[PDB]
């Protein structure tokens, strides 16, 4: 008599959704203005 | 310290709006960083303007509201 | 004497930070035994140069923040 059983197997699949990335943490507006026009926020105020 | 220090960070990054007679003198918070219009920050001054201009405007054509007044919020990007 | 027990030991083993003008002059707290760097406790002296040389070697390189003023922790050993 023949197995009434074969190796196949089921197959589960995983839930995998992309979306939309986020964008990376944006420079505090303190050292933005550092790098961009050489002088930090007290120093400009000064003037 | 902790008071002094995000007092600091708060006023260096934000800017209150205001109008005409309000208590407290004082509609809305945003900060200068959704506020510019171009890749330095100082351009935030600019982006100020229009808001100004822009507020003015809805209040010179919605005069109806209950005071010539109205409020301002900055949620997500908007 | 629970009070003066526990003041007497954390004087005695641990540390306070300070800066420039802060608002309670107090800027973390290391314990005295996470700043050897030898094997006699009296090293922890030593150890602290190096912590007021890189606190302000990196106010002198990051001078950008809120204040020129960072903050302090020893979390584990780090």
């Amino acid at each position: 008599h023949k197995q009434k059983v074969t190796q196949e197997l089921p197959e589960s699949t995983s839930f995998d959704v992309k979306g939309i990335e986020q964008e990376a943490t944006a420079k505090p507006f303190a050292k933005d203005f550092w790098e961009t026009h050489g002088e930090t926020l007290d120093e400009y105020n000064s003037r | 310290m902790a008071m002094e220090q995000m007092t600091k960070f708060l006023k260096e990054s934000t800017y209150t709006f205001t109008g005409d007679d309000v208590d407290g003198d004082t509609v809305g918070v945003i900060p200068k960083n959704m506020m510019q219009v171009n890749s330095d920050p100082k351009s935030w001054e600019q982006g100020r303007d229009i808001l100004e201009e822009a507020r003015k405007g809805i209040i010179a054509s919605n005069p109806w509201i209950t005071n010539k007044q109205l409020t301002m919020y900055s949620q997500g990007d908007s």
